DNA sequence: AAAAAAAAAAAAAAAAA
């Protein structure tokens, strides 16, 4: 009925967090896609400690990891999720054990234990996802104090180490510059900072985001923009007749592919990023557009040239 | 606060919104 | 009396496509070059097969491509070329057999061969110029979706690994960035992505591009430029009665608020001279006066 | 001189703050 992605994110979720696990809240989804992600990392405490190539303090952190009693059943979690008596036996049985490498399970053949391992890979993605996302919504409203120039910024999200390994083509942070900054192998992705992402209450149903769908603005916005991004974007959402809360996509943006701006340097000369911003002009920049495509057709939407947060913030005013 | 706007969608990066114009 | 170089071209154009191949257009030249490039690397219908160390489906492209019929006389190549019958003919004595590896010609001791094999790295050569112009020329007008960041501006041309082969020094490309992350030594060399290249029309004549030439500004552009770079490279050319798309050159550059600053230089025929630089793209400039 | 604009983003099976 489903893909074999969102499937096994079903289960799992369903196995871990039994009746309490609601489907159709992006906060608990949220929160249960990271604890099935700390879950499987080898991260909770109580699990295998990470000392291939650790430092003493990293040795001493794992240890006291290991040390630690693991979560217990009944455990609250996040606002309205409890663990149930039998998330043990679906760590101890669908969690590959630390240091597993798909290699070494493919040289031993076990069926069973490729299908195991290709779940939780399957999971990692689907959970590194919905993590993105729910990072996108947070800066919605609270502003990172990490990003504080256009060259910082450039790198969000900022996630963990598995985090970028995982989805290399969405996560930023210190691995994706590590990444950039290094040599560029044949497996390198360059970081689609504004990639679609469906709602995670879309996103493990398998119904991609598009017209017609109804939703809120701040959900729509965190799936095709984060904070920082240009405000034009929220003209892909309408308020509906009722409440309002929940309103309508019209259309949704598309990626820019139409002409490159860069000049690169020749006799002598020096590159430029941007024509239009080392021009020190003004006219244009107030009057760019973004290509809307909606369900009539392409349109050309100009530019509000503030930041979402700020315009999220002033139209609550 | 940050006034900083991201390049998007083919659209422009701003290093301040306020300071433009 | 023009240098084995180009001779060893002229001749198998002649004797390929007849005399429908001119000798006076950019894009028909380009063409015949291309389908010589593509026939001296074994890359047509019916030709051999690369399975030196194909993968599943490379082998099976491969062979397939092998049954696949070869192309037959009269063919329509391009816009303006019509293959001879002749060319087959060409094509089994002139293109060397896949592999064939100089190594092996020389230790044979055939002075017929080792001539025959000359003459294919000249073509190879020479054909590879013409390309790497001809992607210069498309750039100046539409330009590669691959292109997006300075990082991918700085491979350009993209060509296949035959190209690269035969002239790494000017082409870039997939292979290009492979070299560049192996390691540098002295065979190794640095693209210039902004040589001189004759147009195709004064490349096969062995007319080097000089002060004087009549040239369209496209083809001054490519032939010294491509579509990214600086503006002010449209200085280089100036127009005619009713410029009618045909100019003449007027200098070639050198080393082929500050920012915007920066000066190029142009060599004249009375000296050098510098000219500030526009800070938009030729190919953002010629759109808008187009336009 | 030597050696989803007949043929270029999103998701999947390969590789792996």
């Amino acid at each position: 009925e489903l893909p074999r992605n969102l499937e096994v994110f079903n289960e799992a979720c369903g196995h871990v967090f039994g009746s309490s696990f609601n489907r159709e809240d992006n906060s608990v989804i949220s929160d249960a896609a990271a604890f099935l992600f700390k879950m499987h990392t080898h991260s909770l405490d109580g699990q295998e400690a990470k000392v291939l190539r650790a430092s003493e303090k990293k040795r001493e952190r794992e240890n006291a990891k290991k040390s630690r009693k693991a979560p217990e059943a009944g455990m609250r979690v996040g606002r309205s999720l409890i663990l149930t008596s039998r998330w043990t036996e679906y760590c101890a049985t669908c969690v590959p054990a630390l240091g597993s490498k798909m290699k070494v399970i493919k040289a031993s053949g076990d069926a069973a234990m490729i299908q195991m391992m290709k779940d939780h890979n399957s999971l990692l993605r689907v959970c590194v996802r919905i993590e993105v996302w729910k990072a996108r919504y947070v800066s919605l409203v609270a502003l990172d104090e990490r990003i504080q120039t256009l060259e910082d910024a450039q790198w969000f999200p900022y996630l963990s180490g598995d985090s970028y390994r995982a989805c290399p083509g969405l996560v930023g942070g210190y691995f994706a510059k590590k990444a950039a900054a290094g040599e560029r192998g044949k497996n390198y992705k360059k970081l689609n900072q504004t990639a679609i992402i469906p709602p995670p209450r879309f996103l493990i149903i398998g119904h991609r985001l598009q017209i017609g769908d109804q939703v809120t603005l701040r959900e729509l916005l965190a799936s095709i923009a984060w904070g920082l991004c240009d405000g034009v974007l929220a003209e892909c959402w309408s308020p509906s007749q009722g409440d309002g809360s929940i309103g309508v996509v019209v259309g949704l943006p598309l990626q820019a592919t139409g002409s490159c701006f860069l000049v690169v340097a020749s006799h002598g000369l020096s590159a430029i990023a941007d024509s239009r911003i080392e021009g020190t002009g003004n006219t244009n920049l107030l009057e760019e557009c973004i290509a809307i495509q909606k369900q009539d057709g392409v349109i050309k939407c100009k530019r509000s040239g503030k930041s979402l947060y700020h315009c999220l913030k002033e139209t609550a005013g | 606060s940050c006034f900083l706007v991201v390049a998007s969608h083919g659209l422009s990066a701003i290093a301040d919104s306020r300071i433009e114009g």
